[PDB]
């Protein structure tokens, strides 16, 4: 728990804030990121948020892609098991 | 046993990074312009009107208050920004009084003194205001008020704003009254002319001390004197301190000079026979993990981007150590325990638009606080309510009035600091003015209005369109700018922190690399008055 | 000045006379007795179901229990032997309960956790009755009560001896909601199922903490929805999901597994913003000068000869020091100030039959403690069939009520020590458990019941001796045992401490080695609450 | 001004439907059982008992509380049929005590006679319990405490269940020593033998009355000679009043009442009195005996409350539970109801309800018929547990006085949010067609007929209908039995059985004795939003 592997535990995945477009993609179908690395920006009701890599792994595959309005708490990067 | 070792928040920002860049860049400039406006606050009235003040013998207002705190403690100033272009042509640097909290012989005390080198120490409007909120603030902490008077009245032209009301220059010695009948001392110290209500100051004071030829005191001046009586009689022999001092018996301490008399000052605290006791359990305090100046590249100056509260968190409690209350449930609030300088504190900060389940998890928490007897601190960046259909038919409006209502009755004591925008219902939900905080500090980035700039504009832009759409006359695109253009200046206007702090609003603008300071100072002082417990009404289930 | 030289009690015994040999040869074995059963206890449900509890991923309950509480401190574990043989073939270790006190965070604390190897963590009479009784102690002295909840519901066999009455099942909730109001912290952490009506713990606690994968909490259980609703479900799903931790919002903390759990407790308690303060005054701890195992040969196992209850005096106060009170008065009660482990402490002890000369100088004294604010200690051993119990009692029962009605509405900390008989009304006047001692503990030699065997068994050779010769069919002396060997029997059974402490009557059996020590850890847990004046009713002169 | 005209509740029922008619001679049939099983144990021990009691010049114990109270008062007994075929072989009518609550000198007093014609008035474990309750009542109330002490003793042959626990024979003298601490008159009249604890009885008294030579006081059991009026009453001092006769006795007890410098206090408003606007009989018909069909719990009201006016709260929401404001006798009451399964909005309801009543400090009534809580999925995800944990836990700590009654069905936690014993009501009574248990027989049957399906269903060995019913009979029978109101009552889980057509009678005496004290401020608990 305090190593903090804990914290790529607490969540499998990270999901979008609310509902709103999708603006910005920066992550391709198969990308090396490191937590912290900007994965997608959404824009919900003119409110901008990036969301950001939870883990160091490898991204599994994209539910979304740019242009697409995601529902609020809805997957929207898959990561490799590890 | 605390020898448990337990997680710490905060993460180190990315220097290199772009947006970091352009934030540290947009908020240095704030700070650096928050920073030069009070330098020139500094100075009062200018240098003609203060080198008159110290042709009399008289020290400088604000060397007065540095020789009376104790040597090398800090000051916390109040509402530095009163009166900031709040009258059209006329310049009054902080308001023509000066305001704060400071240690005399070991003891925390409210120091109000009149700035003689503005407009002659004349009361405008928002002096009185100014100093109604100081003397509201000592009875709240149960702190000591020490009037240093040098006054030249009311201000004739502006009287209607001055005299009559409630919360005008009367309720000036109500307060004072009231304080001492709660063993609240109250300290004048006379050290130039006071005239008409100003010489009930020193008649009001529990203890007295006035300066022997520059301090005056008399209910009708000498104007009024010859036109009364046709008689012609110098203000020290009306007043003085020797006819004070000696005959009328007005004045308790007789002074040389300004020097003295602030010595005397010292002197009449210390035999107040009062000690502080705290009612919070303390722990040794600890240094947050990050640095406090990367609270600029963090948060920036652009309110529509948004950054993570617990990072401001992060960097102002003792070792950056925060323990989160219902983490996963309402998200966009955050609630959590704390310290700073040693003082347990719950922590009510805003991470997002207001949700049903958010106030939920707020009621729950402040209901915890007033149990244990928990001081709170309300950190507001809000941005709205949720707004739907299905919110509303859920009780969204039901549950935020929940929230409301338990801030609203809560007795622990209550700091307020806006670090972004404070819109609507969002406002009083996360202890507003209103709400009577003990402090209540804004961020140079902060805005402030009933709703934002923009959400006033469009919603004109739906009623005229409708006007012109339903009556029949088209309303083209060039006739909405020149509907939006003029709103969304008055709310800029209107929302800009030294709008909202030139009246007072809050206690005053702090550079965010301060909050830590300033939290400490503010809850440290608000700890002189014992918590009481905290009855709350019915909570609308 | 505490320097003063005083007298000292206690005499050396003689360890090579027989008497002693064969005291401390009986009282040994029964201590030998008393460990091994605990041992057994102390291993739960078996092999096999440990085996499966751990297979689960979950701690024993003792492990939590080590984990929870901080490193090194000492738990004062309650009725060990609830339910011992008290189902007729249901072998129930424990009741199924684990209660005790022991220090979390620095905080002295109630802890009761389920035993899930015991029948599943299913609730027998008994298991709600040692539950009942932790919360008691739990209220009386302000300790905060930690719930590691781990159950199987109610035994549906015996549930008329569960559910309904008001020290029943539901009793429960209601001490959860009253301490609650009272500010007594009421944590429950969900390390395995809840089951139905089990869920309300969770819910009727101020914090609360979920395990991931294990905790399960639904009012209704998969089967009950399956029979209502025709729906199956997981108990996963159904509760203790990552629905009640974030979607329901029951719970407050997620723990990834049972010390993830036990760590968030500790931290839990941390943050009560709780320091004890103690309403007596202290003195340094001194050992006492004589060894304690010395009172195995002192005390012997053989209720018809008598000791000087001095002697275990001398052995469990501080230093030996004792000042007796009416010394010479009323010599069959010892009565006098001491110290345990710094605490100042009035001891009241039986030395021999009761006369109205000892109620009268017991009844001065339990008001001299009381006007004080003394805590008081008894040490029951009343005396049964002796020729001083066959005496003239009017005069006995005119002078008891007296102390009956002292003992009672004493306010300070009451602690009752069964060192030999408890017979009768001689129980209620030292303090029985109707008069709500704040803890109340017997030897492993104690005896207990409405009057001593032999006197039931004479009393009924009078009545039927009388039945035969004045209806005159003669009845024989071989008639006599037929009458007097069944009671005895009964009486011996029931008396036993096993029998007593199998229900809930005492809140253990001790080794009398380790009487200094438990006195200690509960005089020093009854200080958390202050003492309250204490108010009497009618002396009857 | 109270002029306005306002709305009434109740509606006339179908006198002539076959549903009527059939719930009418049921309940009708269980009121007649009740009535004639009380008449038996109004005898107490017997013709030879009762006989021999008045051969030594001895009143019958319910001609005492006869004389004892104002002429013509009305008597509220409690606790009827404790000990109703408790013991295997042993009948003990009515515990071997006879408590109840009547006015003496204008005083309503708590009133504990033994009936010594009961196994000459020895101590059972019923026996013990009846009179805990009793004083726990007193003292709740701030009733003053009158023993009529004639009793044998303790019964040796059960002593394990009487002497040594807390809440065993000891803690009799203990709720003594309390009430006297409060100035609770504690009052002790002597009209026979009282051995070893029993002498401390009159000790522990306040003011103590004995009879000539009737009464004997003994630590340890000629008994005139050992003790004896004249003997307590010159020489040891035990006795403060002297009488010659049981007649002489109570006359004196009533003075010493009319002594005690007490005036009764009323903290609530007060109304005119009304009668209810429909006949009380009609709740025969009305309720019937078969739990599993259903009915208005406002016809019920509007049948007890004064001029059947009812102004009900949040009635569209939740609407499973009834509450309201009414009157009875004049005095302000909100009456809590079960209308069906409760839900998350009712107990949302409830929980709102009851923070009005104790914040205008207005006395709390639940009427317990109750099937269960709403089972699903859905309900689960939205937090009914946590709903339902907000309404115990604000019935609680509720400080005003709280009456039940239960007219249906109690099972589960159900009975908790309904004010059930275990959370101190001032008085909890029952109808006698109510079922009591931690489930419903049938729930126990069907979730066993799924276990055990379950077990030879996925062991292998397949397990038959016929094999359903050898699990199923058994357990119906034991919670038909077990949660029979007579099972209830004989153990001391509520305070009485009571004719339906006696419901406003009952609450109108009960919620009268429970304001002679004060109402206390309302502390809650952490509310989980
Ligand atoms: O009204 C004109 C000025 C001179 C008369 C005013 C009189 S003097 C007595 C009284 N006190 C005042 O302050 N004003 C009036
Ligand atoms: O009665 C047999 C089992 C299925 C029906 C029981 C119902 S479901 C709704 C209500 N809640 C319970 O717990 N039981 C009843």
């Amino acid at each position: 728990y305090l190593s903090s592997v804990s914290s790529q535990e607490t969540q499998g995945g990270p999901l979008a804030p609310m509902t709103g477009t999708i603006e910005k993609v920066f992550v391709k179908a198969g990308d090396k990121v490191k937590a912290g690395d900007s994965l997608m920006v959404m824009i919900a009701m003119k409110m901008e948020h990036t969301i950001k890599s939870p883990k160091d792994g490898t991204v599994k595959k994209v539910f979304y892609r740019e242009g697409a309005q995601a529902n609020r708490h809805t997957p929207l990067v898959e990561f490799e098991e590890e | 046993y605390h020898g448990d070792s337990v997680a710490s928040l905060g993460t180190q920002p990315d220097l290199g990074s772009a947006l970091y860049q352009e934030n540290y860049k947009q908020m240095k400039a704030l700070v650096n312009q928050l920073h030069e406006r009070v330098e020139h606050i500094k100075l009062g009235g200018g240098e003609k009107a203060r080198a008159l003040h110290i042709s009399r013998g008289k020290l400088l207002p604000r060397e007065r208050i540095d020789n009376l705190i104790d040597p090398g403690s800090p000051f916390l100033e109040l509402s530095q920004f009163a009166g900031y272009q709040l009258y059209d042509n006329e310049e009054v640097p902080g308001g023509g009084i000066i305001t704060g909290i400071g240690r005399v012989s070991g003891v925390e005390c409210m120091i109000i003194a009149n700035d003689a080198t503005v407009k002659g120490g004349a009361y405008y409007p928002v002096t009185v205001k100014k100093q109604l909120r100081a003397q509201e603030i000592a009875m709240q902490n149960r702190l000591p008020c020490i009037y240093l008077v040098d006054s030249g009245g009311a201000y004739l032209p502006r009287q209607a704003d001055v005299f009559p009301d409630r919360d005008h220059f009367g309720r000036t010695f109500y307060n004072q009254a009231i304080m001492s009948s709660k063993n609240i001392a109250q300290i004048a110290v006379v050290m130039g002319s006071c005239t008409a209500g100003g010489a009930y100051v020193p008649a009001m004071a529990d203890e007295n001390i006035i300066v022997r030829k520059q301090g005056t005191i008399f209910l009708a001046g000498p104007p009024l004197v010859k036109a009364a009586t046709g008689e012609e009689v110098s203000a020290e022999d009306l007043g003085g301190a020797d006819l004070h001092c000696r005959k009328s018996g007005v004045s308790d301490h007789w002074a040389l000079d300004d020097h003295h008399a602030l010595h005397l000052t010292r002197k009449v605290v210390r035999n107040l026979n009062y000690q502080k006791k705290l009612d919070v359990t303390i722990e040794p305090s600890e240094e947050p993990l990050f640095p406090a100046d990367e609270l600029y590249g963090i948060v920036g100056a652009n309110l529509k981007r948004s950054f993570d509260v617990r990072e401001v968190i992060a960097r102002i409690v003792d070792g950056s150590r925060f323990t989160e209350f219902k983490a996963f449930y309402g998200d966009t609030l955050v609630t959590g325990f704390a310290r700073i300088f040693g003082y347990p504190v719950g922590i009510v900060g805003n991470n997002g638009v207001l949700f049903s389940e958010s106030a939920k998890k707020g009621t729950h928490f402040v209901q915890l606080c007033c149990q244990r007897n928990i001081p709170l601190l309300f950190l507001q960046n809000i941005t709205g309510f949720m707004v739907g259909r299905e919110y509303e038919a859920e009780g969204i409006a039901k549950d935020g009035a929940k929230m409301v209502a338990a801030v609203a009755c809560a007795q622990v004591p209550k700091i307020t600091l806006i670090i972004g925008g404070s819109y609507g219902a969002g406002n009083y939900g996360m202890c507003g003015r209103a709400y009577s905080p003990r402090f209540l500090y804004i961020w140079p980035n902060a805005r402030i209005s009933v709703m934002g700039g923009e959400q006033a504009a469009n919603v004109l832009a739906t009623i005229t369109k409708d006007q012109r759409a339903r009556e029949g006359k088209q309303f083209s695109s060039a006739d909405e700018a020149a509907l939006k253009e003029p709103i969304i200046k008055k709310f800029e206007e209107e929302g800009n922190p030294y709008y909202s702090s030139a009246r007072v609003w809050d206690d005053g603008i702090i550079d965010p690399a301060d909050t830590r300071l300033v939290l400490g100072l503010s809850f440290s002082a608000a700890l002189n008055a014992p918590i009481e417990k905290t009855d709350f009404g019915i909570f609308r289930m």
